[PDB]
């Protein structure tokens, strides 16, 4: 098919900026830890969560 | 002093979220179809009868030309 491939892997690439945000690395995030989570959100993060989704 | 200020929804929370299958039908039925596909054939064969008869005519006054000419 491989039209859907790239229509798709865009909002991928939005995700990744979402992963980005929220701990610095795109993919290999290490975001959550054994007690919780590393960080807390970025202040503007949510809205943004909400307006992709 | 200042108060505590950290990612939350804004008040009111956030608008309803579309996530239902969404595949409308463009909308024609069979029959209208086969209809459309039969008329536009019927009206290619009238026009073909038409314009090969034409042809025939045609082909019938050359030939008569050529005969005219061969003695």
């Amino acid at each position: 098919a491989m039209t859907p491939f790239f229509w798709m892997f865009e909002e991928r690439e939005k995700m990744f900026e979402f992963y980005e945000r929220v701990s610095g690395a795109r993919m290999h995030a290490a975001y959550i830890r054994p007690g919780g989570v590393h960080q807390d959100l970025p202040l503007g993060l949510l809205d943004d969560i909400y307006e992709f989704s | 002093a200042s108060k505590v200020k950290q990612d939350m929804p804004p008040p009111g929370g956030y608008g309803p979220i579309d996530y239902k299958r969404n595949l409308p039908r463009r909308g024609l039925s069979g029959y209208s179809m086969f209809a459309v596909g039969i008329g536009t054939l019927l009206f290619g064969y009238w026009s073909m009868m038409k314009w090969n008869r034409e042809r025939r005519r045609l082909q019938i006054e050359d030939f008569e030309a050529r005969i005219a000419l061969m003695p």
